């Protein structure tokens, strides 16, 4: 709401979530925190799950 | 009817074969989202010989996607419309455009 | 991230099919990972950007 | 005799292979304490236990040093 | 019987103290003792540590570590065949942990 990014069709502002990695011993959140666009329906079709494993391989880097 | 087993599969979406005729083969039970990657196989020893494999392939292409637009898309308005006298270029097309694009 | 999203948006916008939708899609996904450092061939590339990354946050301490 | 030379073979390939569990995780064990603790862990412990046991005598064996 | 002499010969294998006859000895045995009496832990639960093991994996095949996701899936396979293995596993996963690292070892 503080950015521009609620000025957006309210559905691809609901699909973005924050996904938690699996838990890490001794570190920070700052290596463990990555967005990851959650997709259900026909777009799952060109979306599929090899493209959203390696979309978090780029929100890695 | 080969031809009649070509006619339904095009226009309606429908493979009916107890019998394996068609070269179309249906996989079932694959109920999710994979009816686009799997689900239809091009059977080759059932593609006759005054077809080539471009015109079986987008036979295929179109039977799936009417089945694709009934099945996942949930949208059932279709009706959708010398090896035979050089006609299955000519509908084939067609039936490839309209789809398609609706799709 | 943009002349990749520039190839990715006229392939897409011209196709009159899902197929050609589809697979030039992960065009855009593996062109990425190519011009960037996390592929399998650039990851050395990656290891010595690892230590100027490195470097940062040792210059911050 | 030769079952008897299987075993040590068949067992030593294990406590490699555990040991390479422990390094791609990077704990602090070594070849010799790994032997205790998976010989522990045969018998039927909480390994929750047994960790917290190791967690700690490797936290007071630095207040002694 | 032989888990009182197994625990302490983790009190000398960890913690370094060979000499039984030194009070450290004792008082790191008594603390491992009170610590495995104190039971304040549910217990293992075999699904989650194979959700563990097969995250492990595909933290692998996403760092295209192909010989350590290899390595790491036919060692678990291999070793889940023939309760007490989950309980092994869970104990190397929180033992420290924390690094990716070279660790071939082939």
């Amino acid at each position: 709401r503080a950015t521009n990014a609620q000025f957006d069709s309210p559905e691809i502002l609901r699909r973005l979530d924050v996904r938690l990695l699996e838990v890490s011993p001794g570190d920070t959140g700052w290596d463990v925190f990555s967005l990851d666009y959650h997709v259900d329906g026909p777009i799952a079709t060109v979306f599929t799950r090899e493209c959203m494993s390696h979309y978090l391989r780029v929100f890695n880097f | 009817p080969v031809l009649s087993f070509l006619y339904r599969w095009i226009y309606d979406g429908e493979l009916e074969d107890t019998y394996h005729e068609f070269f179309v083969a249906s996989d079932p039970t694959v109920k999710t989202d994979r009816l686009w990657h799997d689900k239809y196989t091009l059977r080759k020893s059932m593609i006759p010989s005054f077809m080539t494999m471009d015109q079986s392939r987008k036979v295929l292409l179109i039977g799936k996607s009417i089945n694709f637009l009934h099945q996942v898309c949930h949208d059932q308005t279709p009706t959708t419309k010398t090896d035979l006298e050089n006609a299955f270029q000519g509908k084939i097309d067609a039936a490839y455009f309209e789809t398609s694009k609706y799709l | 991230l943009e002349c990749s999203w520039d190839e990715l948006w006229n392939k897409v916008q011209q196709a009159q099919d899902l197929d050609h939708i589809i697979a030039a899609h992960e065009v855009f996904l593996d062109t990425i990972i190519s011009r960037c450092l996390l592929d399998s061939d650039s990851r050395a590339l990656l290891n010595q950007l690892r230590a100027v990354f490195d470097q940062i946050i040792e210059l911050q301490n | 005799a030769a079952a008897a030379a299987a075993n040590l073979n068949a067992v030593r390939e294990t406590m490699d292979v555990l040991l390479e569990i422990s390094r791609i995780l990077n704990t602090g064990l070594d070849m010799e304490t790994l032997s205790i603790c998976v010989r522990l862990c045969e018998q039927g412990i909480n390994p929750e236990a047994l960790s917290s046991v190791i967690k700690e005598l490797r936290k007071a064996t630095e207040a002694l040093k | 019987a032989q888990q009182e002499r197994d625990v302490r010969e983790l009190v000398r294998g960890v913690a370094g103290l060979q000499d039984e006859a030194d009070p450290n000895f004792q008082l790191a045995l008594n603390f491992a003792w009170s610590n495995f009496r104190f039971h304040r832990f549910l217990d293992v639960n075999s699904h989650k540590i194979e959700k563990t093991i097969e995250g492990i994996y595909e933290k692998f095949v996403i760092h295209s570590d192909l010989s350590k996701a290899a390595s790491w899936k036919r060692l678990t396979e291999e070793f889940l065949n023939a309760d007490a293995h989950y309980s092994i596993l869970s104990l190397l996963l929180c033992l420290s942990d924390s690094p990716s690292n070279s660790s071939y070892v082939e």
